[PDB]
């Protein structure tokens, strides 16, 4: 009363109101934040949403600094939290959607989820790692996209008309045609009944049409990693009448490779078994390396792996923990102590079902993907400091100019001596910086 | 017939870039991801993968005068060796 | 699948390229040509790259792009890296363009520079069209 | 001049310079052209990524003896 008319009481009062708001920020954005999970990450933070919420509607009632304050350091703690893809909660946001939306492991209602989901707008002002979000995004979309992570398309996609609005755009549209695309998976399925009827080989249950359009680019990363492959002979036809019905479709992009839609084919084949195991992709592909020899080295393996070895740890731990492999080692590949028999034992409920356990596991994979965000956020910060200095000082020379662009950056990190051509390129484009006569090098400055 | 792993259902790989280079209409990088300055400033029927991408008879498929641009820098114009466009 | 590098598909492509000429059958060797032309950028075997080069020009005469190809026979055997003998055969392919390309100021110029060519002092044509170096 | 400022090209050649503390940089151009031969126009003045007026004093964005007026400018001159 007094210090709003006394006036400036008030902003005291809102002063170290940011500072508990805030230091309590510190700590309790520290404190129950030790698993780094959506309910805790998510909810610690939108647990004070519920704080000020019901602080701030309440007596509270106006001083709009305070607005402005709680949405300050609110904001500024949605830059300030564990990561650095501190849309991790976001992330969790999602990965909320990946462990919520799924219609049957964590299944609830629309509009039972949506309000959680409209609270997540209600932070929709503040998830703040939209891309950092829709590279992570698109990995969470590899444990979403044939997955099931994310049951309420329609719920994620208003949440892409606010991201579109104040957000990300295609990243959007990209899974738009990824839905449509997988649409079209069915329906070549049922076209390549229609059309080839390919009786190629007998057995022509489930080769292949499963097709999710994301852009070649709007990948995180490069492809769910492939390498060679039996690939009989209906697969061969899958991929080519496809590019039949596909390459009359497009072209550029086509029938590619990509293990990671990949799972086991382990069933009725002549099996003392009743048994049907299926696996993870390399759980299959390195399973199709033991197949008919009843025993296999590492380095009977090593002839054909030209590949990684982790594919088969996995293998030989599902193998033996069910009791399929008559194995030596559960080892990455196998140790050239040890081989590679299929064993007829299993240990889960059914026919030989739920041996299907990839790992499913990355703390070393976590790392892996890490790297991919620190080349496209020093890009962004070279190519704004790149321009501003192109504006400054027309250099401006190819050779001399990069040399010098290296001075000015010493400290940063080894570039790469050539892509100098492809470095004044870049600005070319822009209407930053423009190519002279004069020389290869030596351009001038342009706008 | 208990074990040789025969043949079960199987699912596919598809994409869907395109049946060309095309690299962003070169002669700048307003993209061809993007409708670049001058293009913007013209704007056919232009996206954002081909702002203007294809295989054409330049094949150069660069921007209306940024394809005129780089035109300027050679009036022999051997982007993709056919007259900007 | 396979990968090769660029100099066995290249090998391919100027193959195909200068057989269809000698089948004549321009087009086709012109959609894998302009296949080909891109790569101009990565590999630095300036010997096939001129090969390729080469059979580009050859293209453009049998495509009736004449002056293009006269740049490029003119301009090419100006160097003395090649056999001389196949300087002096594209000298004529270029100085054959520029009589097989159009009246130009280009080919003025260029004329001009075939009238301070040396080179074709040796040759029969080069009176011929040193005649109308001043536009006989 | 009163004011002994630096004009500094993109690769960083700082120069020292007498003008004043409402000394024009549109005249200042005139005095780094005058110095080095590179002409001001590619000389572009550009302070904390934003350019600095062609026409205005240097004293106008707070600039002082090590400050820095931007080219980006050319080689030829120099
Ligand atoms: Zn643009
Ligand atoms: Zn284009
Ligand atoms: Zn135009």
């Amino acid at each position: 009363v007094l210090l709003r008319a006394v006036s400036t009481g008030l902003p005291h009062m809102i002063q170290e109101l940011q500072n508990h708001i805030h230091d309590e920020g510190l700590r309790a954005t520290s404190n129950l934040t030790q698993e780094n999970m959506p309910t805790l990450f998510v909810e610690s933070v939108l647990e004070v949403h519920g704080k000020f919420v019901q602080l701030i509607n309440t007596v509270l009632n106006g001083d709009q600094h305070f607005m402005s304050a709680l949405d300050k350091a609110l904001t500024s703690v949605v830059n300030y939290r564990e990561p650095k893809s501190v849309c991790k909660a976001p992330e969790l946001l999602a990965k909320y959607c990946d462990n919520l939306l799924k219609k049957s492991a964590k299944g609830m209602t629309e509009n039972e989820v949506e309000d959680r989901l409209t609270s997540f707008i209600t932070v929709f002002k503040y998830i703040d790692d939209k891309d950092v979000f829709q590279k992570f995004y698109a990995r969470m979309l590899a444990k979403r996209l044939i997955h099931g992570l994310s049951m309420s398309m329609d719920s994620e996609e208003a949440m892409i008309n606010k991201l579109k609005q104040a957000c990300g755009y295609e990243f959007t549209s990209k899974l738009h045609r990824m839905y449509t695309d997988m649409s079209v998976s069915a329906d070549l399925n049922n076209k390549f009944n229609n059309f080839i009827k390919n009786q190629d080989t007998v057995i022509d249950l489930g080769i292949s049409f499963q097709i999710y359009v994301l852009q070649a680019g709007a990948w995180p990363l490069t492809q769910a990693p492939s390498s060679t492959f039996a690939i009989p002979q209906e697969l061969e036809k899958s991929v080519q009448m496809f590019e039949l019905f596909y390459s009359q479709h497009f072209s550029g992009r086509k029938l590619t490779w990509l293990h990671y839609l990949c799972t086991g084919e382990v069933k009725m084949n002549y099996l003392g078994k009743p048994y049907v195991a299926m696996v993870t992709t390399y759980q299959m592909a390195v399973l199709l390396a033991f197949n008919n020899s009843e025993t296999v080295s590492y380095k009977e393996l090593q002839d054909s792996t030209q590949m990684n070895e982790k594919e088969l740890t996995k293998t030989i731990k599902s193998l033996l923990d069910v009791k399929m492999i008559n194995h030596d080692s559960e080892k990455e590949d196998i140790d050239a102590e040890s081989s590679f028999s299929l064993n007829m034992n299993f240990s889960s409920k059914r026919t030989k079902f739920k041996i299907t356990t990839s790992m499913q596991k990355d703390t070393p994979q976590e790392m892996e993907q890490t790297r991919s965000a620190v080349d496209e956020d020093r890009k962004m910060y070279l190519q704004a400091a790149i321009v501003r200095i192109m504006k400054a000082r027309k250099v401006l020379r190819h050779n001399a100019l990069i040399q010098e662009v290296i001075s000015q950056s010493r400290a940063r990190f080894n570039p790469s001596i050539s892509m100098i051509k492809k470095c004044i390129e870049v600005l070319i484009d822009k209407q930053y910086i423009e190519r002279s006569q004069a020389s290869a090098d030596e351009y001038s400055y342009v706008a | 017939k208990k074990k040789r792993f025969e043949v079960k259902k199987w699912n596919a790989v598809a994409l869907w870039a395109w049946d060309i280079v095309v690299d962003n209409c070169a002669i700048c990088r307003n993209h061809i991801m993007d409708l670049c300055i001058e293009c913007q400033a013209n704007q056919a029927s232009a996206t954002s993968e081909e702002c203007t991408v294809a295989w054409g008879v330049c094949n150069h498929a660069f921007h209306f005068h940024c394809i005129s641009r780089w035109l300027k820098t050679r009036q022999v114009c051997p982007l993709d060796n056919r007259e900007w466009e | 699948q396979k990968q090769y590098n660029v100099d066995y598909k290249l090998e391919t492509y100027l193959k195909i390229a200068r057989l269809y000429l000698e089948d004549d059958d321009p087009v086709q060797a012109e959609a894998y040509i302009n296949r080909a032309s891109l790569l101009q950028n990565e590999s630095t075997n300036e010997q096939l790259q001129i090969h390729y080069k080469v059979c580009y020009a050859r293209v453009l005469d049998y495509r009736r792009k004449f002056i293009e190809a006269a740049q490029r026979y003119n301009e090419l055997s100006y160097k003395t890296i090649v056999h001389e003998s196949e300087r002096l055969e594209a000298l004529k392919h270029a100085l054959h363009c520029t009589i097989l390309a159009s009246a130009g100021q280009q080919r003025s110029r260029m004329l001009a520079t075939l009238f301070k060519d040396e080179r074709c002092q040796q040759l029969a044509a080069y009176g011929i069209l040193e005649k109308m170096y001043l536009d006989r | 001049g009163s004011m002994l400022i630096k004009v500094k090209t993109l690769t960083g050649k700082e120069i020292e310079i007498d003008i004043e503390p409402t000394d024009k940089v549109e005249r200042i151009k005139e005095r780094v052209e005058e110095k080095e031969g590179i002409p001001p126009q590619q000389q572009r003045l550009i302070y904390s990524g934003k350019q600095m007026n062609d026409e205005k004093t240097a004293a106008d964005y707070k600039i002082m003896g090590g400050s820095v007026l931007h080219l980006v400018l050319a080689l030829r001159g120099g």
